[PDB]
């Protein structure tokens, strides 16, 4: 709860009450992402529960409090993995998990995508159960 | 690979020889289904006894292979696994059908006229729609209109009940041409209304008074559609989701959204572990929590508007992206001309 | 805040205890149904009036207590206040059924046998449907339908007469195979329409002469339509309407809209009087009120717009809006650069 | 003015006072009607006879006096102009179907007991519907769907003609219960099938050899919808209507387009005499009329879209213009600005 | 041209004297159908059977000089030309239909009562439909529906099995009013059924124990709309495609489309002779020919979305081509503007 | 026939065999109407009848072919007509017609509006019955 | 009605008989609000009645003709009202509402909100019963 | 198989394993077509199988797979010559279809005209039968 103050505060830098696209931005800028405005928009827009076009520090709470291994984003994972996986089985060729991970969609570094496979592929098979590992996260 | 083949040609099937197959069983049970009904009738009960109990036990021990094979090669999947992975499968309402059906022709055969084996072929003729095909279309649909298929299921209902109690009250001592009182009990007259408001109409009760026949005219051409309207509804809903069906977007435009929604969700994961490689693009920590979740979010957003169909709410977005995109570069392009001149 | 959670557990549920409650008192009422039609067989009569007599005391006892403690609770909302406030509850309609359902229950149990009482369980058996939530979808689509809902219930109708007429003169005198004329008189020729028009068909009364059978082939193929024509209307508005809302706005993004109206609204109200703190932002009166009128007509506008689904309207005006705006940016660079220049 | 106020009234209301009047003339005209329909029995025709007597001659009074009045009040369109104008008004079904009423009640009343009278009034009844409102929402939906009410209406009558024809060689001797042939001729089984094919049974004929009944079943499963679906495609029809009628333009963005055709069609009348002041903005005459066929061609197609509902089609004519303009405007000041420099 | 103009009279219709005569030769077979209807009866059988004789002869040399003369006339299109395209255009199902009559007819006239002869005219009754127009509709409409109409024909089959089976278990033993066992045998219940939820109720069978009544009225109500599903569906297809028919795309905007997809095509087939002329716009052969499958693919993709009607897939792609050029204008514009300065 | 090769002649300027939107402009500018580029494509895309965006001689000779005093076009501005007309009547006020025809739409000048009053209100009324005027064209 | 005159007459500038977007953005900058050509555009829209995009007389007529106090204006400020309520109760607290009027829509002045609040909350109650507020309006 | 990679090879122009747009427009300059932006990113998306925006070497082997003379591209081949053929039959006549392919769509060069006019009417008649010209490709 007192840990979510500190966070919403370093977002804000003016100490208004609504954390706009601009400080944002400048937030990513010193972390280093470089992004694009229409994907500060997005962002803004997902989190934004008033349509004002600014995240208020109760949204900000009401962002925070919902998190995963819930049923409704366990799933979507599981849907997210089936897209990939052909044959309609449960299994993932490692070649097709490790290739798409580092081309597709936001491009993960190879140390980030070994990682991934040693704790998704734990066993020494060469596919890797996608179901396992949603449940794992 | 053998084991993937052989779930694929029994379940899920996606050829001409899977479809032969399924429809010579299909086949096979509705022949026997019609010998069944042959041998209802007392004409044909010399061999048609026999015949049966033979074609029921061949088919049984037929049925009992094909669920041993079933079983063994459900293991190609992820779910089904290992021992409990093959409980797991036997729990799936065909496989239990399945399984009831071959236990009690099992147990008919073991306890030589059985009354139950019509009942028992009766059930066997579900086990043709596989994986739940059918009843899934029909149970999303009525899902989606279950507060319409309520209305007309209360309000005709409603309106059925109210008929009827004023059928009887105006018909109630009124005989017959035969001399028996058709609405002699509500029971009567709430049968009558049954058979009235679904068009029916047997003919064995008709009110007989004429203020009971003017009720009946006045109620049947209202009140018989609050029963019909099901059938339209759905019938329209099914429709409608064909219609939706013939717009969908491709499949490749969804790739990429699930490929970030994955590594949104495995950097947010990786991102509980102070130790990791996640950190490569100590107050910092709450930040790119923050971050990795509103990009999570973001993904899973994009997604589901991914498998979506296409739609106006689609339109607009875009075009509010591209219009924004065009506002930047337009304003960065009179910034650097003001900067300069 | 107890009196608020009374009224909506008892009305307006929405969670599984409500549910439960709901459930259980429909079932009760649906169970002494039930009884009462057992009862109207004289089979049962001998303790099933006793049984049904013990059951609807103790039944209109606990109506009575549910009904004064829905009153008392009825105070959470701000419609209903005070000692006018419960009179205007006990004005919906619902709570008219209530309030006549227990006043008749107390008049006939203190006037042993009851012949009203199952009237009055079958209009009890209303009380399930709290807030007219049910009634109000009907209403709602057949208030949207209501120029067609008119047209196929009066060619129909016409239909029917002129159908029956001509029925009525084929098969004036034509007596039947039991000696007695099926359409004797008008009246006769009117039921059978009614019965033949809404595909029930008793068979008490059929055409015997062949130049009724014609004109009932001829016709029945084509008026039948314009009775059953209702029941399709309304199940392909019903999903229709499933379907718009399928594509419902989200609900945050009304919400600027409806600030931006209520803030108009007082700003047009404040600026009646003079000696008012909207003057912060003598002829300008004139101008001021103006604006404000034209500033809260556009946030009306906007409103029913936010409110609306999301439509080809909102897609079209909202890329009319984007590019005025990008024209106007466009201008002021070319005239910049001009000026510049 | 006061004519047009008197036409107004009675034809094509506005209002409350003459929805009165003409529910309180269809009310009128019902009761006639429900009086007429006891007559028919011949319990009620001792005084029956005589106050419908009186009832007839006081409406055909009445309606004579409303039809004059109509007819005094029909010039106050530019249509209805004059002596001619007068007949063409009287061209309409609607006055003929009056007219014919009036003189066909007087010529009864002239030549006591009236045996059209019943059939005088059933055309009547029909009086009601104004100015064709109620036919021509019919006539319209069904010449939309001309091409689909045919199909439903050719396969369903020749699957009824096959199937007819098979029951009738299947049960051509079948003696039934009572000893009668049920299907001794090929009009019998006709017959049979134009009941069954529309869900009407009366249950005279049934099928009683197995053939028959096999027949009877295999067919009536599938050939009885061919005959439901007129009924479902008038009313998805009507249903898809009123939702385009919930998405029509706004009257007033017509205004400009309606003033745009009619200016353009003016000139071009204009251009056709050369002494016109239409030439005011030898070989430019040949090209004058060209420019001014064109602007009428646009001018006519922007109306026709103006009058239709919004569409795909509008937002992607409208956003190809706008791209256009701006596309326009971005070389014009990229041409400026590399001229300039 | 003479042999199109009779190609185009006899077939495929488009003016009022085809319509004239196919209607007429319609009516004619109409007539003759309705005579054979009037000689089935014992009564008109004395010159009937003669006139009928008389007319069936002069219609089969009619028929027959009317399908030689559309087998001659049938060679002005490409696909019949020669004697195998006479033979193809024969293999069409409405040729087959017209040869199997007159053939049958010359027969029966060789082998002098006509027993065939009425469904012979029965079968002739199908010649007005040409060239598949009609049945081509419901085929497509049916394919589309497929995954639906197999559902409602599955779902309510099983329903009306099961509850016929119910039936049959609570009615077994039950002697009718009139001493007859109505549900004798599994066979009598399973017609029951069939008569039942297709909502015909004869009133031959009607259930007499109150458990085989409750079980009728507890389905009836439900299984009844699987059988009258299609219908709805089928209406709403019906109603959705003609909507869409209403939103075609103009005929005129699908030449271009068409051009560049022939062009491409025959630009795809010249690139596979090296020796060819195609080559005015050694490695470059592989590179040349990925590019010109590039540009056939584009085509054909383009030119399925032309002949497609408008959809919001249109104007999204429409959009992002539009939003993609100006970028690159401004992208352009930005950059010289730069390297200017 | 002849007269539509002179008349198709002057707008091409330059004898390829198509009417360019540039050409149209050009004789335009020639008579002195001053048109926008929108009104040209909506103009050419009318004409054109092959979407090729240019309007060839075939096309040109179909535009001139049909013609006006057909029912779909009398039906059409008898439409345009009851657009403007209020009380449902078929008589339109002087008054409003002139006020409209000069505002409205493209602006006609004073001598037009007046020529047009006396063609079509021939009677001395204050009211032009638009049914007749409209037989008139 | 000869109010309506001179309204009209200061918002022409020009006495021409048609007030253009310019003008009515000429009169804002003279009262001082700095609107957007948007904002101008949709006003001119929601009060032109002819679609010619200019405000004519009669337009101004109508649009100052009709006026607030009837039943569809005033179900649809209790449905705004609505929107903000929580717990589906008639009642509003006065902190939700004297936030929400300051920061959604156009921000509202201090002193403005604490009038609405003094004219709205006449009780002591810290709620707002807005049933009563709109119907005093 | 093997001849795809060294085509692949040669649009790639940079060994890094995608056809960008960029490197396939820098590839028709050398061919010298000039292309256009909009008609490249169209190429790319019907080539492109994951959305991604450039093309794979799995995909270009995709592309490469499919050919014509199947019965989904003969018969839409027939639709495209039925829809300049007037008259409802199955000819052509000459001179309309050298008019069209040398000005709608991509304008053919008067040597590949006379060239299809050759292999299409092999016979002398002033009528092209395109049923046989379809089934000769
Ligand atoms: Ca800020
Ligand atoms: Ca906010
Ligand atoms: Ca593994
Ligand atoms: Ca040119
Ligand atoms: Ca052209
Ligand atoms: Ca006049
Ligand atoms: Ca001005
Ligand atoms: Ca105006
Ligand atoms: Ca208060
Ligand atoms: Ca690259
Ligand atoms: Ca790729
Ligand atoms: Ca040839």
């Amino acid at each position: 709860i007192a840990e979510f103050k500190e966070a919403f505060s370093l977002f804000d830098k003016d100490g208004d009450g609504t954390i706009t696209t601009k400080e944002l931005g400048t937030v990513m800028r010193s972390l280093g992402q470089n992004p694009t405005e229409a994907e500060l928009q997005d962002m803004i827009n997902e989190v934004d529960a008033d349509g004002n076009g600014t995240i208020d520090f109760p949204e900000f709470l009401t962002m925070m409090a919902r998190k995963m291994k819930d049923t409704d984003s366990e799933e979507e994972i599981r849907e997210a993995f089936r897209v990939f996986d052909k044959d309609g089985n449960g299994y993932i060729s490692a070649a097709e998990l490790r290739h798409v991970m580092t081309n597709l969609g936001e491009k993960l570094t190879d140390e980030e995508v070994d990682e991934m496979i040693r704790e998704a592929d734990i066993d020494g098979d060469g596919q890797v159960n996608y179901e396992e590992f949603v449940q794992m996260m | 690979n053998i084991q993937g083949r052989v779930y694929n040609f029994l379940e899920r099937p996606t050829g001409w020889k899977c479809f032969v197959y399924h429809f010579t069983v299909f086949l096979i049970v509705l022949i026997c289904l019609i010998f069944s009904v042959l041998s209802t009738i007392q004409q044909y009960n010399n061999l048609a006894t026999e015949t049966l109990f033979w074609m029921e036990i061949v088919l049984v021990v037929f049925f009992g292979a094909e669920y041993v094979v079933r079983l063994w090669s459900a293991g190609c999947r992820s779910k089904y696994v290992g021992v409990w992975g093959r409980l797991r499968f036997a729990r799936k309402p065909i496989s239990v059908i399945d399984l009831i059906v071959v236990v009690a022709s099992v147990i008919v055969l073991c306890v030589s006229a059985i009354r139950g084996i019509r009942f028992l072929q009766i059930l066997r003729m579900l086990h043709v729609d596989r994986q739940g095909g059918t009843w899934r279309l029909l149970g999303s649909v009525v899902f989606i209109h279950r507060q319409e298929l309520i209305t007309t299921l209360y309000i005709g209902f409603l309106g059925l009940i109210f008929s009827s109690y004023f059928v009887y009250l105006a018909e109630k001592d009124a005989i017959d041409s035969s001399g028996e009182y058709q609405f002699g009990s509500y029971a009567d007259a709430l049968w009558w209304g049954v058979v009235t408001v679904t068009t029916i109409g047997y003919g064995d009760k008709v009110p007989q008074t004429w203020i009971g026949k003017t009720i009946a005219s006045c109620f049947s051409v209202f009140a018989i559609s609050f029963f019909a309207l099901p059938a339209g509804i759905l019938g329209s809903g099914f429709a409608l989701k064909v219609q939706q069906k013939q717009r969908q977007k491709h499949f490749n435009r969804q790739i990429p959204a699930a490929a970030s929604l994955i590594q949104t969700a495995w950097r947010c994961y990786a991102a509980e572990n102070p130790d990791s490689a996640t950190w490569k693009i100590e107050h910092h920590r709450a930040a790119i929590k923050v971050i990795r979740r509103m990009q999570y979010f973001v993904a899973k957003k994009k997604f589901q508007q991914a498998r979506k169909p296409y739609d106006v709410r689609d339109v607009i977005e875009q075009y509010s992206q591209g219009h924004l995109n065009l506002m930047v570069r337009i304003k960065e392009l009179q910034r650097r001309l003001d900067q300069s001149l």
